[PDB]
């Protein structure tokens, strides 16, 4: 159906095509650099709030632990 | 850690009375403690958000355009 | 932000313009001073992507690259102070950028230099925290020391006296509230007899240092 | 230098008693047979307690046709679990179990018991061998000569040997106080309070 | 919610629209910055059920499957 | 004097363990044993090195330092 | 001045006993056989306990064609970590390992064990040689002569030797409590509070 | 009197260690061993040099100097 995740305030006509690669390729290229800060944030979240930032395989059927301090 | 996270529990001094002026003084301390974060958030979030807000509002034509300097 | 860098680092260079105030960390500029205290020349080095640069200044090798979003070109700046009128210009790859020249009187100059402690005959100042760096280091070490001692102490073990008649299996396997064969005088717990006094002394000195 | 053998144990017992060493053990003409008997007796006395190496857990025991439980020749002690068998509690009598609660020699289904066996000299480990040797030598010397000072010295050596044997046993087996009775599978991690604070 | 994520994670991307404000967690976008601090390109990835997409973009294999809700 | 008291406090903060050879405790058993375990030994043998009486002199030094600082 | 040899050790044992020193070891016409057997037995008794100079870490064991773990004949003790293998409880029985929990002699995979070996006289270090010599001399004299003053003299000498050997072992092996179980690779820095306060 | 009490406090602040020869503690082992280790020794041998009773005389001196200062 109507994919509207963008507002109707600034839509225009088609101005750019596929001049060099696809967005998926750039996303795959930049995930390499994005990797480590995600791990740091995940560890910090685990030590403060167990289920805020999640692993990709801890969704519908994932179990979270609890810490031994509530500060 | 409690002093670092600016919670209200470490503020209490058990045993003896604390004056209202003392409480205001240490409240000033806690407000001072995160001034850098308040400043950076004020510079980064508020201004672009309101600017985009006025731009969208003007494009919607619910208010005429702002006068511009000659 | 500039004040925070001044307390932590002791040096910061400001640029004032109608668009906004831009700060520069100590790691991206150099300068020379007379022993009197008047700065003569400031050089600012700065790094930016090639997309925002003029196209005539984009080289063939940069044009030959497909990493336009990942390849970068340095941009420099030079400041000179003479006859109470500053002069500056921007350069890239050894040649000046057109239209980047400027000139104004010294008392209305856009560049301001700061230093925390006015110590004469020094090109760069001294940060405030340099005053108490040593005490800070000592306090850090003492806190870690008491923490490590407490870490080592908190362990709990048990000990059976061979001269007694207590079997480890009997003690481990027996359920709660039962009655077994043994004498309570043989089984003891490993502990540190006297270490409290020294730890209180360390707490006292740590409290004094922290209060100071 | 291999583990202690039967001939070496007999020679050591004879030497500590005070007699000259013997050459072999088969067809000899001395006290070697009495030393053998003393070693076997002390081995039985020590093994009838139940230690790490001579105890079988979770073992299943099978009845015969006449609804009786038959024990082997060298079974010493049998323990049942009260929490697992509430209406039956048993005690070993001779070589047959006896349901003392129902006053019957019969049962209805196969049992799950923990069995302690008396082993031969070959299957014993080194620390147990040393303890057996020292204790048997002391007992034989007391039974033959009948001294007092020699018994005092042997008691000192026996105390030292018992200390060493207990040390080795408790280091090898790794008993714990948290885990409770070991018939439950280990959920215990014993995360170290010591190291990982940095 | 953005403030909570910023405190815990340190990075968050906002989208301001007429309908509402949508936050995107750090796990669903990437970007590149110059050492000055000016960002240049952002890629955002998200996953949706095939029901909300245009039918012309529904390929044969998706049509051949009986799991439109899965 | 401040340096002196800091120096003494730094020296006293060390913690060591000492095993009596006449006893029947082996260092390997103490080191390798996990928490909550039960091993063979006598707790009267293992001792921790400490300064028997030093508090009086340090409190005297603190008194005189405080007096000088107040002056 | 090289290290102590077997002949010097037996000469020292005989001198402690109070007899005249003997010349050789081969085809001897004295107490050489008893001194040698005492030295060997005391060496085995000391070595079976397990120290830092005769223990191999994370050694790998291999099963035979029938899924049986056969040990060498000079293996004193074998320790298997419980946390690594939560379904098998292994104890030594003679020369083969036994599965206490499952009551089987057969395994399913190779194991990573911590085992100790009995070393020959040649390969022992100096402090072990000294302690072994003194203990063997005391034992032989006590079991053979049995006087009083000689017993007390040997007691004092043995006590001193034990103290020296223990101190040397601990200072050579630097045992620690923060490190925890030695199986882990050292994450410790032992940042001393004594040094860096200036 | 102020100089006297200051000098006495100066002399008292020193700290030294003393090993009993009748014991079985080696200086090298104590000095070289790292923190938290286990070594061979008996804690009853190593003692710290101290002044047993001097607090009473120093307190008398404090009382008299306080009285003089008050006058």
């Amino acid at each position: 159906m109507k994919t509207r995740l963008t507002n109707n305030v600034d839509r225009q006509s088609a101005l750019y095509g596929s001049s060099g690669g696809t967005a998926a390729q750039r996303y795959e290229q930049l995930r390499v650099d994005r990797n480590s800060p995600l791990k740091r944030a995940r560890d910090c979240s685990k030590v403060t709030i167990p289920g805020l930032i999640e692993d990709e395989n801890y969704g519908d059927a994932g179990r979270l632990d609890t810490p031994y301090q509530s500060s | 850690l409690a002093f670092a996270f600016m919670l209200n529990t470490a503020i209490q001094r058990p045993g003896e009375r604390v004056t209202a002026e003392e409480i205001r003084y240490m409240a000033q301390e806690l407000d001072a403690g995160i001034s850098g974060l308040y400043s950076i958030l004020s510079r980064e979030l508020q201004l672009p958000l309101v600017r985009r807000l006025i731009h969208i509002l003007r494009r919607k034509r619910k208010l005429p355009d702002f006068p511009r300097s000659e | 932000e500039a004040l925070k860098h001044l307390l932590v680092g002791g040096n910061v260079l400001l640029y004032v313009s109608d668009e906004g105030i831009k700060v520069i960390h100590l790691d991206s500029y150099v300068l020379c001073r007379d022993p009197m205290g008047n700065v003569t020349e400031i050089v600012v080095e700065e790094e930016i992507f090639k997309d925002a640069l003029p196209e005539e200044y984009l080289d063939e090798e940069d044009d030959d690259d497909d990493d336009m979003g990942k390849k970068m070109v340095k941009i420099y700046t030079c400041i000179k102070f003479m006859d109470d009128q500053c002069h500056w210009y921007q350069e890239i790859k050894g040649k000046e950028v057109p239209g980047t020249h400027g000139k104004c009187a010294a008392d209305v100059a856009p560049w301001i230099a700061l230093r925390q402690d006015r110590v004469d005959s020094e090109m760069y100042g001294r940060s405030y925290v340099e005053q108490y760096y040593g005490d800070l280091l000592a306090l850090e070490n003492l806190y870690k020391a008491i923490l490590e001692a407490s870490a080592s102490l908190s362990k709990v073990l048990f000990l059976c006296n061979p001269n007694g008649t207590t079997r480890p299996r009997t003690l481990s396997q027996a359920s709660n509230g039962s009655i077994v064969q043994g004498n309570a005088a043989d089984v003891t717990v490993l502990q540190a007899a006297g270490k409290s006094q020294d730890l209180q002394i360390a707490n006292q000195t740590i409290e004094r240092i922290e209060n100071r | 230098a291999a583990r202690t053998s039967f001939l070496d144990a007999v020679n050591r017992v004879l030497q500590m008693l005070g007699e000259a060493p013997v050459n072999s053990l088969q067809g000899q003409f001395g006290l070697a047979k009495q030393a053998e008997v003393a070693l076997n007796d002390v081995s039985r006395t020590i093994q009838t307690e139940g230690w790490s190496f001579n105890t079988d857990l979770e073992k299943k025991l099978e009845r015969n046709s006449s609804n009786e439980i038959e024990l082997s020749s060298n079974v010493s002690r049998v323990v049942v679990d009260n929490l697992e068998y509430p209406d039956i509690d048993v005690v070993q009598r001779g070589d047959k179990l006896y349901d003392r609660k129902n006053n019957r020699y019969t049962f209805d289904e196969d049992l799950i018991v923990d069995m302690t066996t008396i082993l031969e000299w070959d299957l014993l480990p080194e620390h147990a061998r040393q303890y057996i040797t020292i204790k048997a030598g002391r007992q034989l010397q007391e039974a033959i000569i009948g001294s007092a000072e020699l018994t005092k010295l042997n008691l000192t050596q026996e105390v030292e040997a018992r200390s060493a044997f207990l040390e080795e046993e408790t280091t090898k087996s790794e008993h714990s106080m948290l885990r409770g009775h070991l018939n439950r599978t280990s959920p215990v991690n014993t995360y170290i309070p010591s190291r990982t604070l940095e």
